[PDB]
């Protein structure tokens, strides 16, 4: 610290740790949310059964 | 009266869920299955 450090400075230590899990199926449910909203869109302005 | 015929042909790849070939009429179904 002396030599190679900078002052010394109080902090507040987190002690929780968060981090982001990379899951799988996350994505899935994405898929399934985007492919409803994307369904819609087809059902609305691109059914022609009636 | 003459005995008929058995069966006719029986296409191996047409059903009448997963039709062989393609029209609006069979999406209109499947459409309004959904909705």
């Amino acid at each position: 610290t002396y030599f190679y450090g900078g002052i010394l400075e109080f902090v507040y230590f987190d002690k929780s740790n968060p981090d982001m899990c990379i899951l799988v199926h996350t994505l899935w449910i994405h898929l399934l949310i985007l492919f409803l909203i994307f369904t819609g869109f087809v059902t609305i302005l691109f059914s022609f059964y009636g | 009266m003459k005995k008929p015929m058995a069966k006719a042909y029986e296409h191996p790849y047409n059903s009448e869920h997963h039709p062989l070939n393609f029209s609006a009429v069979k999406i209109a179904e499947t459409f309004h299955d959904f909705i």
